[PDB]
RNA sequence: CGGGGGAUAAGCUCCGUGCGUCGAGAGGGAAACAGCCCAGAUCGCCGGCUAAGGCCCCUAAGCGUGUGCUAAGUGGAAAAGGAUGUGCAGUCGCGAAGACAACCAGGAGGUUGGCUUAGAAGCAGCCACCCUUGAAAGAGUGCGUAAUAGCUCACUGGUCAAGU
RNA sequence: UGGUUUGGCACCUCGAUGUCGGCUCGUCGCAUCCUGGGGCUGGAGCAGGUCCCAAGGGUUGGGCUGUUCGCCCAUUAAAGCG
């Protein structure tokens, strides 16, 4: 849902270069 | 552009008068003021005409120069001769009246219709089923055109209404 | 038939390996390699736009001369390679040739004329080996189908020659075919 | 006043404008006119 | 239609030229496909009547001295050639032109000068 | 409905998805013909559709091709159950594609009609493709 | 990272990796956020130099410098597809022998080509899609009538003047 | 696209998260039932079909099954979906 969506898209901030926890 | 290259004729019984961006005219209809953009520059030949120039090639000043050229044409002709337009209603049962300043209407609705006239126009009706409207500016002649012509909808049927002069409606017959 | 050379310039490679081939690639340019009877294989740059236009305007086989370091040479494109998506021209193959040799050199061929209404017109095969001097090579062939019937057959020896070249493909080799137009209802039956 | 994401030009007296970033076909015949959105 | 049509054209009715006695000038605006047909089949027992564009008959025109027709050709023009004869055709155009009411006579050539069409009807009626 | 007589063993892994195509990259045999650019598959359902789309409009003459098969199977067992405790069913046959690779060739004298089937076909598969032309 | 089970679904499960981290790890960075980036805490000092990220104010540092793009708050949510938005690079065609659009004339004769139908004449459909005069007529792109008939159009001539 | 039915994962709560309807009482969204304004029709007109904008207010009373769901009886503009 939305919900989903916002942590995967908040995960493409160029500070973690990508990859994060729990996608 | 290609609209704009040409100057604008200036006849003799006209006075022309510029000052900075604002250009007033006077003539024997009346006088009318404008301003003008600020993107493009204009100058007075010495020969009678008026000379509109662009200062770059980009799509601003191409838009605008065609646009300042025509206009300046527009308010000059109306200024020398004016502008009028003539309306015709047809139908069974419709008529049209004067009285004053104010224009009626009957459409054969229950009640009748009348339309104010504004400021710097005049109605002219010669005959009860033809009438024309006369002004100074093209703009306000062409609105209170389509004021008048917008008080009935249209219909493809019987072509009850009012039409220009040379305006043709689709008409399609209904068998049933 | 005869044709004239087209002219061009080269440069020797200073490095050779991938990076160094398509670093130069990227800026533009098109590494190739030259070898033949000399043994002395040579690898040079060519400009990509006048090699295009060299190979656009004559054909997929043309004459070429090069100019490398003030001396000339003669050479064929005897193969080149291109990318199925981008379509460059990433190397070509360069053939050192003397006047007065016998060469192997694919030649494609063409086909034109009017069909009958109750006929269609298939092309199995599109190109033919033809042999003949590096200098007399034709550009394309042509083949005329002019009110055709049924089963007719064009082998490859039937096909007209100029002087001065010989077939090497087999002449059993059909080039050609034309059979009767299809049938809607065989050609829906067709991978039923 | 058909509205579909995509419109076309149906018959050749169709013409394409813009207008306030929306872009919509006029035509003569009221069946040929359409905006998209 | 090629430069090579335009060179081809030229040279074709610059020959013609050369080889008609002489020609006139007509306007062919506002004629039934039914009148041209009746008029070249009356005119083809003689002369010819065919069409030529303003540009190419000027350029052609500067083989010969009929240079000075160059004024005559400002709008449509109808070329006539009369390769015998020269007066049963000036008679067949003025009689079609009067019938018809739609043709006016540009003028002609005669003598290497240009003459006006007070002058055409006169050697026409000649 | 194109469906393969027998294989070996009736189930495999899933197809290989990477990479870039090495042969058929070159249209050949007809005049025209399609080329895809994404991974993805296709199977007998959509190759029979496109069939019928290029054919219900080519009408009359012309004749096709068909350069691929499903003959690889997927597996897909009863709904509303525990998964594992055992492979399912194969139920829809279908064959992977590469970029470059060549689907469909047609033959037709008329350029624009041949186009503007091959145009509907396009549109009509579920990867991104486009035309292209037996010369170089 | 390379794999199986899965609907090429899960923050699912099961493997291999002289692989990282957390678990047993404070600081700084991303607003908050153990498993991401830099970096390994012996203690004190009102001292200097830096990685990751930042320099309008919140909040320390550039409303920095030079060359280009943006009219959408795109910047600061996603795909099949659509479109006279726009800049760069490349084409062939035509263009002073008058390009394009725009604004006057002609756009016809066998002819209603055959099968088909109540009906078919250019316009439910199938075959050639033949040919005449030419400047141009296509068995004609359509909106027109049961079928004729008109409005037309395609190419082309007369006026303006270069981009199309 | 929505996560609203039937479904798959076991991550927070077995030294407690008390359970379907009904009664009373709200609040919110629009994928609009009327009330409002437009357009296209194989739109004579009344009356119909479809699309677009629009959330201020209202949306009955009874018989049958505990029922949710569902069927039926009489009017109004309607007896809206969550
Ligand atoms: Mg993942
Ligand atoms: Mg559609
Ligand atoms: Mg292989
Ligand atoms: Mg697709
Ligand atoms: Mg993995
Ligand atoms: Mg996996
Ligand atoms: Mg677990
Ligand atoms: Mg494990
Ligand atoms: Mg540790
Ligand atoms: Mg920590
Ligand atoms: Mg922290
Ligand atoms: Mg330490
Ligand atoms: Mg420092
Ligand atoms: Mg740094
Ligand atoms: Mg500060
Ligand atoms: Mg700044
Ligand atoms: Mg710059
Ligand atoms: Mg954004
Ligand atoms: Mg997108
Ligand atoms: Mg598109
Ligand atoms: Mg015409
Ligand atoms: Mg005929
Ligand atoms: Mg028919
Ligand atoms: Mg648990
Ligand atoms: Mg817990
Ligand atoms: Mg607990
Ligand atoms: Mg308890
Ligand atoms: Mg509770
Ligand atoms: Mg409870
Ligand atoms: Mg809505
Ligand atoms: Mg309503
Ligand atoms: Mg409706
Ligand atoms: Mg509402
Ligand atoms: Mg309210
Ligand atoms: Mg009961
Ligand atoms: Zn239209």
């Amino acid at each position: 849902a939305k919900r989903g969506r916002k942590k995967r898209d908040r995960k493409h901030s160029k500070a973690n270069h990508g990859k994060r926890p729990n996608a | 552009s290609r609209i704009g290259k040409q100057p604008v004729p200036v006849p003799s019984g006209v006075d022309v008068t510029i000052n900075g961006q604002n250009l007033s005219v006077k003539g024997p209809k009346g006088t009318l003021t404008l301003d003008v953009a600020e993107p493009i520059s204009v100058s007075r030949a010495e020969d009678g005409a008026i000379v509109v120039t662009r200062p770059d090639d980009e799509r601003r000043s191409r838009s605008l120069h065609g646009l300042s050229r025509t206009l300046i044409a527009n308010l000059v002709t109306g200024v020398t001769e004016g502008y009028t337009q003539k309306m015709e209603i047809f139908g069974v049962g419709y008529r049209v009246q004067l009285k004053g300043q104010n224009l009626e209407f009957a459409l054969g609705y229950s009640h009748p219709v009348l339309i104010e006239a504004p400021e710097g126009i005049t109605f002219a009706v010669e005959s009860p089923t033809k009438f024309s409207v006369s002004g100074i500016d093209k703009q306000k002649v062409g609105q209170i055109s389509a004021v008048i012509r917008r008080l009935r909808r249209p219909d493809p049927y019987k072509g009850k209404g009012v039409r220009y002069e040379g305006e043709q409606i689709r008409r399609k017959v209904g068998k049933t | 038939t005869a044709n004239i050379p087209n002219k061009l310039t080269a440069n020797v490679r200073t490095r050779t390996g991938k990076g160094a081939s398509r670093q130069a690639r990227r800026d533009g340019k098109v590494p190739a390699v030259l070898y033949g009877h000399g043994t002395d294989p040579q690898h040079l740059e060519l400009n990509a736009r006048d090699f295009a236009a060299v190979l656009r305007s004559h054909g997929t086989n043309a004459i070429l001369t090069l100019d490398i370091e003030g001396t000339e040479q003669l050479a064929l494109t005897k193969a080149l390679d291109v990318h199925p998506i981008r379509r460059n021209i990433q190397h070509a193959d360069l053939l050192v040739v003397q006047r007065g040799e016998k060469v192997t050199v694919e030649v494609t061929v063409l086909v034109e004329g009017d069909a009958t209404p109750g006929t269609l017109v298939t092309q199995d095969a599109n190109t033919i080996e033809i042999e003949a001097e590096a200098l007399s090579i034709p550009e394309q062939l042509t083949v005329s189908v002019e009110g055709v019937e049924a089963g007719t057959q064009i082998t490859a020896g039937q096909i007209s020659l100029p002087e001065g070249v010989n077939l090497i493909s087999d002449p059993e080799l059909l080039v050609v075919n034309v059979v009767e137009a299809p049938s809607a209802e065989a050609l829906e039956e067709e991978g039923a | 006043m058909k509205v579909n994401p995509s419109v076309k030009p149906i018959c050749d007296k169709c013409r394409v404008i813009r207008r306030h970033g929306r872009v919509m076909v006029i035509c003569s015949d009221p069946r040929h006119k359409q905006r998209q959105g | 239609m090629a430069k090579a049509d335009k060179a081809t054209a030229v040279a074709d009715i610059a020959e013609q030229f050369k080889a008609s006695t002489a020609t006139v000038v007509t306007e062919y605006r506002g004629l039934t496909v039914a009148n041209l047909a009746e008029l070249r089949r009356a005119l083809g027992d003689s002369a010819t009547y065919t069409v030529a564009k303003n540009t190419l008959v000027k350029r052609a025109a500067s083989e010969a001295g009929i240079e000075g027709l160059d004024e005559l050709f400002a709008g449509p023009t109808a070329i006539a050639f009369v390769k015998g004869e020269a007066v049963d055709a000036a008679k067949a155009i003025k009689k079609f032109a009067k019938d018809n009411k739609a043709l006016v006579i540009k003028g002609g050539y005669m003598d290497g000068k240009a003459l006006s069409v007070a002058d055409v009807e006169k050697i026409a009626d000649l | 409905m194109l469906i393969p007589r027998k294989v070996k063993h009736r189930k495999q892994h899933h197809p290989e998805q990477r990479g870039i195509a090495s042969g058929g990259t070159s249209v050949s045999f007809g005049d025209y013909g399609i080329q895809a650019l994404e991974h993805a598959y296709i199977t007998n359902r959509q190759i029979e559709s496109a069939r019928i789309a290029i054919n219900r409009h080519i009408k009359r003459g012309g004749k096709v091709w068909i350069n691929i098969f499903p003959d690889r199977p997927l597996t897909k067992k009863p709904a509303e159950t525990r998964m594992g405790s055992g492979k399912g069913s194969p139920e829809w046959w279908v064959a992977n594609v590469k970029p470059g690779r060549v689907l469909f060739e047609l033959s037709y004298p008329d350029e624009k009609t041949a186009r503007d089937a091959l145009t509907r076909a396009i549109h009509k598969l579920p990867i991104k493709a486009r035309i292209v032309t037996r010369e170089e």
